[PDB]
């Protein structure tokens, strides 16, 4: 039995024609206090997987270490560690999903919501979710926390089903992700303007973008809003 | 824990520790079991090199396992107490779970199983004991007499003897005991048991113990005078 | 002394090889498998005439569809039978079905090598496990203390095993009836036994799909013995 | 002599005699052959019987859909080791959704056998194994020895008179390695290889045992009338 | 549930309904609440479905092991006590079982043992267990006599379940009958309450509360 | 306080024919008022012509299916590749479920296949292992909507022969695979209309002696 | 491994004897003789101290005779250190019985349990047996006055008069000669001392080389008293019987 | 389980125990014997939590019977009661205690005296001339205080016991379906069939 202390908010992601995109802001909240601002919640595993984590940051750092150790362990007595017997997104996910469910079954969970985004060896897109309960699901778009409520609706307008994936380019997909991050900044009280974004493409590989900012925001209409009903001045 | 495999096989296929446990039984005082038509009698030798004994308090050779089953033995006396205790506990445990007292076969099978377990468990030696287990099953009037030995094998006997000079008394019983017509009465069964011990014992004074078991938990041990009457009667008939 | 789980220079486990010598001293047990059933027969071998031979239990039921005969240090077989019976019933509980004869034998043979320095020594008893299942039909297995089991059409174990096995080699064929198999066990038992064979010092049993595992009465076996003697005198 | 009482003792020349005696148990065992191409891997095993009334001891065991082995020596020890492989293959599937690499399979067996050669009380395994499999890096063949030594090979053979089949495969190396996309021809090469280890006896229908695994072929065993094709 | 079993001149009658509920939701109307343990032994099931179903099939395994080891059929007393000692080990853990172990043996004769999850074990001639046990008792007690015929006894057991099936909301579905004799148990069919109620109403002239 | 359980919604349906059996289930995965996936299968081919679904808490359902699939694998290893009969699978699943009697799998489990006589079989389980063979069973969120409809259409309950004064019941008979799939599709479209956790897609697995076939149908996405 | 150095204490000889038990008995046969004599109105315990030195503190010494409870005492023959381990166990067992049943432990029950412990060391554990033989002297309301002996085998027997330790063969013959059933305590006291005086390996039997104890009903009305004799009390009883 | 009474008179101990076994709103049985014979001259009645009562009684019974066989000797009522108390005293600090209250009626053959012990589930032992467990005491104790004499015969004790049962049947809320009465004396244990 836990309670989360330092927390990370939404992680959003979606599939596009050649790969997957995933994003998450760089904030580590401490209740209502926006305590830590340089927190990286996207963690690459190899050159083909990115694990995005929300929830308790201490448990996130624990998972970082597990993934880091997983890469080390896989390299042992493995001449093909950087080739055929390299870590796949599906291997990394199933490992985490096994851990998450074992921990919830011991009534001592890792208080997180995780999205494993990557591209398999055969070029197939991988995008699957797992949380503190051990619950897993996959979808063209996946989001945690407020992202589930606000981002998914926006991202599903682009990729509403499986057949929309080949029709969606990386430019369109990234635009939707960046737009969703802006909406979350408007409406999620535990979000920050600064965020990280990662693209895993089957051709161009892993592109990890840091220090992005929400921009092109609409605030001007606020000046016209006066009072809460009758007030004219 | 002490783990050593003490009971092990030898090149010729023998477990010497089990066979040496039989030698301890062969050293022990003679014990005989004879079952009649409506009873079983357990005879036991007591060596007479021990005078100044207190027969009131000295552990008796025949032990009650339950109100309807008895156990005599030959071999190491200290070892026999461990088997008797385990058997008595199992007897009460059976009544508790099955709501019925043990059969003589079941009790024998349990005791035999314990003896066997000590022939292939690490850190222990076999029991230097062979037992004669006798009695009557609940609500049954058929006499039961079983034998066990250190190896763990057990079997039913019309009449049987164990201990020192047991081969002599077994020889006697083999020609004197008729399968077609066993001892019809208690007196006949006791007499045959005493006769068989008189081939080996020495004197029929305080050397022979007799215990008679009858159906429905009717067990009684004979006194010196009662046994001596059989000894006196047999010797007078012998001089012929 | 020396370790219990030690290899000889020839590449055999000393204790396993010595336990086999103990089995050669044991009373004879013969099994014959047919398409109408499997027959199991044993030499009781009472050490004395006062011993009530009917108490000698060297043929044993494991389940309704599986039977078992033994030879060697027969006291060692009790825990093997106990394990077999539990394995058989447990499998029925988990899977609502009868358990395969081979799977049962494998379960018993897993105990065999669980000794060392687990129990202190190998078993000093060989088992003939006979049974029937829907998949492989009527089967006869020989389970040794080495942990090895062979399936057999016919098999003899015990003191007169090599003589009886040579006899089973000639006599066995794939079209044997149950009645023919019964007489064949009695015939071969009478040849290798020390004392003269009768209903009291020898026991028969069989397992059939229809009636399951059955140990024969002394009255039934006595008639088969009488039938056997008449047929040999008839030519 | 004085240094063969247990596995924990070294001889003056640095030998482990109990491990060597365990190795001797393999030499007494019935011959089995392993060989592979780039697409498939094949096990061929000569099964042994007690007599004409007995069955023929099964030599080949399946470990996963993509892996399995053949045995030579103590069969119960093969059952223990194969069961361990089954669990490790299975652990890899459940936890990582990943088929176990044949090389890791060998590393795991090596390490399991080794622990039994350094500790008091235990004994070495008395069996040699030929593991075949098809994983993400193609076809594989491993030779396991109870000393712990595991070796990846193109082909090999273990058991009694295994030197005959091993010499043949050493000659045939360049031929059978290129039998790609042709299961039956690779088996034929294996059946001809094991035939070089035969004396007085020949390959019959209930004597021969063959197994195969490959690119689009799960690990499957052939016995009885299914191997009559290759005699 | 409603289950009953009573002892009489001609042996033992056992009758049960076949409904299964998850609150007010009627989950099943075709549940076997009698477990055939062996040819001379039966077990009724009331309370937790899984608890009863699991442990009474386990009981049959233990009864089978007994007759293998002892070369003799287990007594009803010993069988019931294996189950009662088992549930007693789990006392407080939350098992819900109200069972009746019915059977015949030579030494005992026809015998019924009530066994529940809080460790109670009672020998008796008549028992009714389940949410509708009171309704069954009412009919059964008022019409019970030791000198009932096998025909009349079977009907009373069936009629008693019907009474409960009618009044108790969590009882219904169908009636399963059994008769246990010196020769063993005999199944006497599955009787749907849908048809049985009207058949009984018409023939017997009872159930006047209901709109005919 | 940490609650180890969750409700992932969805509903499943198993119907047994004469020489076939179907096991259907919607593909929607939810938590509270949110949709997690519009296509997340929860009906699986487990081998030996057994199809299985454990509806309720997905994490427990996935674990159970995973364990049963593994049980089938080991049944082959230990019993000479013997085929696991549907009745044997059912009993095995009871022990899997009851093994966690005091920390249950929060799922309604249904398996379907063919019995040893070749006839269609459906077995349904409660969360702790009580099981029963049935012709018909709905499980999950919309089970209460679907099940009484199945009683009426599959088992012909409350239907009497016209003109017989409600004395002669409508006779029971096996349905064709075509008629059964109609009932499945109509059951799920009706459930989708009136239950918020049901929709998106419908995946049916049909089991015959030839094997396991799949069929997919769209459902309303609101 | 360690197998090399294992003596195997709990095994049989080819003749069916327990090596270690036999050798423990051989050890005990060199220990100072201890005699127990049971009379109709009490019990006597007499024991010879092992070759005493003149500078040994005699009055505050306990080598042979120990008290288990108010009703039971023991005479020791063998390793004293081994005996004390067993004595403390026996003392605890007596108190467990009293705590459980609110009744003083029957003599045989205490003897059996102590003998069962010894038996254990001969059958399992791989440890050497206790090189000790006891003479138990005690009273209870069931059998009255009782004498028992136990030895390293764990076998115990009841006696009217018995000796353990050195020269038991000679001592038992002398006891068998002069003992009779209607004997009193005061007569038994004399027999015990006379027997030691003849069987002793010393030149002459003196007070400083003896331990002595009685268990009488000599207390006031239906109650048992244990008397462990003081040096001066032994000196007096030795003169009173005409040994010195 | 509800009503268990005990009366020690001149030459015997009389135990009366209710026959009703109730679960919920149903009297499941009306002929239940809430007692076990621990030895030929010792009888223990019991009452309390369902399951625990019989499980405890039979466990004690087995232990006493084991003792009797081992020593070929009958334990005194005092010894048995002390053994029982210790078991309950262990129990109360266990993970799950036995919730059982007992009366032990016995005849000491060595003293030639009847003895009645009352032991509650905490392990609280008292020797009494008359005893009761549960709500029964609230009526019977005052009644026995008045009518009881120490030199009474067994027949007088039974009449005194009838007076208690009548009072309980009049003022007790629950129907306990009468009592089984058993007498413990020098000749052992016997049951009164007509009460
Ligand atoms: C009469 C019919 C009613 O009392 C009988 O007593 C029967 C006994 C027969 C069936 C053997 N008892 C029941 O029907 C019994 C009543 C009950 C319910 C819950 C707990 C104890 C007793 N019903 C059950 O046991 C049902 C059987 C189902 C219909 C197959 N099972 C459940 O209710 C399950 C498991 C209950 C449970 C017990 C112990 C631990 C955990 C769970 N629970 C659910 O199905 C929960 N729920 C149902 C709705 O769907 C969402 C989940
Ligand atoms: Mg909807």
């Amino acid at each position: 039995t836990q309670q989360p202390i330092v927390t990370g908010t939404s992680v959003i992601s979606m599939k596009y024609d050649n790969g997957v995109i995933i994003a998450a802001d760089n904030l580590g909240s401490y209740g209502s206090l926006l305590r830590f601002n340089g927190v990286e919640r996207l963690i690459p595993v190899g050159d083909n997987t990115v694990v995005g984590i929300s929830g308790d940051i201490s448990d996130m750092q624990h998972i970082e270490r597990l993934l880091k150790d997983l890469v080390t362990e896989n390299a042992y007595d493995n001449p093909l560690a950087d080739a055929e017997e390299a870590l796949e997104p599906s291997y990394i996910f199933e490992y985490l999903a096994t851990v998450m469910y074992q921990r919830r079954s011991k009534m001592n969970p890792l208080w997180n919501a995780i999205i494993v985004a990557g591209v398999q060896s055969n070029g197939d897109q991988f995008l699957r979710y797992v949380n503190l309960l051990g619950v897993t699901y996959s979808s063209p778009t996946l989001a945690t926390g407020f992202g589930a409520h606000m981002a998914n609706p926006l991202l599903r307008k682009v990729v509403d089903r499986e057949s929309d994936i080949p029709k969606t380019t990386v430019q369109v997909a990234e635009e939707a992700i960046v737009n969703a991050m802006r909406v979350l900044y408007y409406r999620d009280a535990r979000s920050s303007r600064n965020f990280s974004l990662a693209i895993i493409d089957k051709n161009t590989g892993l592109t990890f973008k840091k220090n992005l900012q929400v921009e092109n925001m609409k605030w001007d209409f606020a000046k016209d809003i006066k009072g809460y009903g009758t007030q004219k001045i | 824990g002490y783990d050593r495999a003490l009971s092990i096989f030898s090149p010729d296929g023998h477990i010497f520790q089990v066979e040496y446990a039989l030698e301890a039984v062969k050293r022990g005082t003679c014990a005989v079991g004879v079952k009649g038509k409506n009873c079983v009698v357990l005879g036991c030798e007591r060596r007479s090199t021990l005078k100044l004994q207190d027969t009131r308090i000295t552990p008796s050779k025949v032990s009650k396992i339950d109100s309807h089953v008895v156990l005599s033995f030959s071999g190491l006396n200290a070892d026999s107490r461990i088997l008797i205790e385990k058997a008595r506990v199992e007897a009460q445990s059976h009544r508790l779970t099955l709501e019925d007292p043990v059969t003589v076969e079941y009790l024998t099978r349990y005791v035999a199983g314990v003896q066997q377990r000590y022939t292939q468990s690490g850190g222990v030696r076999p029991f230097g004991v062979s037992t004669l287990i006798a009695g009557f099953d609940p609500r049954d009037d058929e006499p039961k007499l079983y034998q066990t030995e250190p190896s763990g094998i057990y079997s039913s006997w019309s009449a049987q003897t164990i201990g020192r000079n047991s081969k002599t008394v077994r020889e006697f019983l083999e020609k004197n005991y008729d399968r077609k017509e066993p001892p019809a009465t208690v007196e006949e069964c006791v007499k045959l048991t005493v006769r068989s011990l008189l081939e080996v014992v020495q004197t029929g004074a305080k050397n022979i113990e007799i215990t008679v078991v009858k159906p429905d938990s009717d067990i009684v041990a004979l006194s010196s005078e009662e046994i001596n009457q059989y000894v006196t009667q047999i010797e007078q008939e012998k001089q012929e | 002394d020396r370790g219990v789980s030690t290899f000889s220079p020839e590449g055999r486990l000393f204790q396993v090889e010595y336990s086999l010598e103990a089995i050669k001293l044991g009373s004879t047990a013969i099994g014959i498998a047919t398409k109408e059933g499997v027959v199991l027969g044993v030499e009781k071998r009472a050490t004395s005439p006062l011993l009530e031979s009917d108490s000698i239990e060297k043929i044993v039921e494991i389940d309704r569809h599986i039977g078992c005969a033994m030879s060697g240090l027969t006291a060692d077989a009790r825990s093997m039978i106990e394990h077999a019976r539990t394995a058989a019933v447990t499998h029925n509980l988990y899977y609502d079905e009868d358990i395969n004869v081979e799977s049962l034998t494998q379960s018993v043979c897993d105990l065999a090598l669980r000794f060392g320095e687990l129990m202190s020594r190998p078993f000093g008893v060989a088992l003939l496990i006979a049974g029937h299942d829907a998949d492989d039909g009527y089967q006869l297995f020989h389970a040794e203390p080495s942990g090895t089991f062979y399936r057999y059409n016919a098999k003899a174990i015990g003191s007169g095993s090599e003589g009886a096995q040579a006899e089973l080699l000639n006599e066995w064929h794939s079209s044997l009836t149950l009645k023919e198999a019964e007489l064949l066990v009695l015939k071969i038992l009478k040849q290798v036994m020390e004392e003269k064979l009768d209903e009291n010092n020898a026991q028969l049993s069989c397992i059939t799909k229809q009636d399951g595992f059955k140990i024969y009465d002394n009255e039934k076996t006595a008639e088969l013995i009488k039938e056997l003697k008449e047929k040999e005198a008839a030519e | 002599n004085n240094y063969d009482g247990d596995t924990v003792t070294f001889s003056p020349t640095g030998r482990l005699f109990q491990v060597e005696y365990a190795l001797e148990a393999i030499k007494q065992g019935s011959v089995t052959v392993g060989l592979r191409s780039n697409t498939h891997a094949v096990l061929v095993a000569l099964k042994r019987n007690a007599d004409e009334l007995s069955s023929y001891q099964k030599k080949i065991i399946k470990c996963d859909e993509h892996m399995g082995l053949s045995l030579a020596g103590l069969a119960p020890d093969a059952r223990v080791l194969s069961n361990y492989l089954r669990q490790q293959c299975n652990y890899s599937s459940l936890v990582f959704n990943r088929k176990l690499a044949v090389e890791r399979a060998g590393h795991l067996l090596c390490d399991k056998a080794q622990k039994n050669t350094q500790s008091y009380g235990g004994r070495p395994y008395g069996v040699g194994l030929l593991i075949i499999g098809y994983d993400k890096s193609g076809a594989h063949l491993l030779e396991f020895q109870p000393s712990g030594n595991v070796t990846e090979l193109y082909g090999t053979a273990i058991g009694a008179r295994s030197q005959g089949a091993k010499t043949y495969l050493e000659r045939t190396l360049d031929t059978f390695i290129k039998i790609d996309g042709n299961p039956d021809e690779l088996i034929k090469a294996g059946v001809e290889a094991i035939s070089q280890s035969l004396r007085d006896e020949s390959l019959t229908v209930d004597n021969l045992s063959i197994a195969i695994v490959g690119k689009d072929t799960p690990f499957t065993i052939y016995d009885g009338e299914a191997v009559a094709k290759y005699i | 549930t409603t289950t009953l079993a009573f002892r009489f001149q001609g042996g033992i009658i056992v009758a049960v309904n076949s409904r299964a509920t998850a609150g007010n939701w009627v989950a099943s109307q075709t549940v076997k609440k009698v477990i055939e343990i062996n040819p001379f032994l039966l077990g009724t099931m009331a309370g937790g479905a899984a608890d009863c179903q699991f442990w009474e099939t386990w009981l049959g395994s233990q009864c089978r092991l007994h007759e293998l080891r002892e070369k003799e059929r287990i007594s009803v007393a010993a069988a019931s006590k294996i189950l009662s000692n088992l549930v007693y080990q789990y006392k407080g853990a939350g098992l819900s079982m109200g069972t009746m172990i019915c059977g015949y043996t030579r030494k005992e004769g026809p015998t019924i043992y009530y066994v529940d999850s809080d460790g109670t074990r009672l020998k008796g001639d008549i028992f009714c267990v389940g949410s509708g046990q009171t309704f069954a008792y009412g009919v059964l007690d008022s019409n019970y006599k030791w000198d009932l015929s096998v025909e009349d006894a079977l009907y009373l057991g069936k009629r008693s379940i019907l009474a409960a099936a009618h009044r108790d909301a969590y009882s219904g579905g169908s009636v399963n009958l059994y008769h246990v004799t010196e020769d063993g148990w005999i199944y006497h069919g599955n009787h749907d309450v849908g048809e049985l109620f009207w058949k009984v109403k018409e023939e017997e002239g009872s159930f006047n509360n209901v709109i005919g | 306080q940490f609650n180890p359980y969750g409700d992932n919604g969805g509903t499943i349906l198993g119907i047994a024919g004469e020489d076939f059996a179907v096991l259907a289930g919607d593909t929607r995965n939810i938590t509270d008022y949110s949709i997690n996936s519009r296509y997340e299968p929860k009906v699986f081919d487990c081998g030996d012509n057994i199809v299985m679904s454990a509806n309720g808490f997905a994490a427990d359902g996935d674990a159970l299916v995973k364990r049963f699939k593994n049980s089938v694998k080991w049944y082959h290893f230990d019993h000479n590749d013997k085929k696991l009969s549907i009745n044997s699978a059912a009993r095995n699943i009871q022990h899997l479920l009851y093994g966690k009697r005091f920390f249950p799998y929060y799922v309604h489990t249904i398996i379907a296949g063919l019995d040893e006589d070749g006839k269609g079989a459906v077995y349904s389980f409660d969360p702790v292992g009580s099981y029963e063979r049935e012709q018909c069973r709905a499980g999950g969120a919309a089970a209460s909507l679907i099940m009484p409809f199945l009683d009426n259409q599959v088992n012909f309950k409350n239907q009497y022969e016209p003109g017989t004064n409600g004395k002669v019941k409508k006779p029971l008979k096996y349905l064709s695979v075509e008629e059964v799939i109609k009932l499945v599709r109509d059951s799920f479209t009706s459930a989708t209309e009136r239950h918020i956790q049901v929709g998106d897609g419908l995946e049916i697995l049909i089991v015959t002696k030839d094997g396991v076939r799949k069929e997919f149908y769209e459902l309303k996405r609101d | 491994g360690s197998r090399r150095y294992d003596s195997r204490t709990t095994i049989f000889s080819p003749e069916g004897r327990l090596y270690q038990v036999e050798y423990a008995l051989e050890s005990i046969s060199h220990a100072g003789t201890a005699i127990g004599i049971m009379a109709s109105d009490g019990i006597v315990l007499a024991a010879e101290r092992k070759v005493t030195s003149t500078l040994l503190e005699q009055d505050t010494s306990t080598e042979k005779l120990y008290k288990l409870n108010d009703k039971i005492a023991v005479a020791v023959a063998g390793l004293t250190a081994d005996a004390e381990i067993l004595i403390n166990t026996a003392r605890i067992h007596a108190q467990n019985y009293l705590k459980t049943y609110n009744e003083d432990i029957p003599v045989e029950i205490l003897v059996r349990r102590l003998s069962d412990i010894k038996q254990g060391y001969t059958q399992h554990g791989g440890l050497r047996p206790f090189g000790v033989s006891f003479i138990y002297a005690g009273y209870d309301d069931r059998y009255g006055y009782q004498l028992y002996t136990s030895n390293p085998s764990g076998n115990y027997t009841g006696w009217k008069a018995i000796s353990v330790g050195a020269n038991t063969s000679a001592a038992q013959t002398l006891l068998q000669m002069d003992y009779k059933d209607d004997m009193k305590v005061d007569d038994a006291i004399e027999l015990a001392l006379k027997t030691l005086s003849k069987t002793t390996d010393s030149s002459a039997l003196t007070y400083d080389r003896l331990e002595f104890a009685t268990i009488r009903k000599g207390a006031n009305d239906g109650e048992v008293y244990q008397k462990i004799f003081k040096p001066q009390e032994i000196k007096d009883i030795l003169v009173k019987t005409g040994i010195t | 389980m509800d009503i268990i009474l005990g009366i020690r008179v001149q030459d015997s101990v009389i135990l009366a125990s209710s026959k009703a076994v109730t679960r919920g709103i149903s009297v499941l049985k009306d002929s239940d014997d809430k007692t076990r014979q621990l030895s030929p001259h010792t009888l223990m009645s019991f009452a309390g939590e369902a399951g625990d009562t019989v499980q405890f009684a039979e466990y004690i019974q087995a232990n006493i019977q084991l003792y009797s066989i081992r020593e070929d000797y009958e334990l005194s009522p005092q010894a048995v009661s002390s053994f029982v108390r210790q078991e309950l005293a262990k129990s109360i600090r266990s993970r799950r205690p036995y919730q059982v209250n007992v009366l032990i009626g016995g005849y000491d053959k060595k003293k030639n005296k009847p003895e009645l012990y009352q032991i509650d589930y905490l392990g609280t032992k008292v020797e009494l001339p008359y005893g009761a467990h549960g709500y029964s005491g609230f009526y019977t104790f005052s009644l026995l205080d008045h009518h009881y004499r120490p030199d009474m015969t067994t027949e007088e004790g039974l009449d005194l016991l009838k007076l208690c049962v009548q009072e309980l049947e009049k003022r007790m809320p629950m129907d306990f379906k009468g009592v089984i009465v058993k007498i413990v004396d020098k000749d052992g244990i016997r049951q009164v069939d007509d009460f």
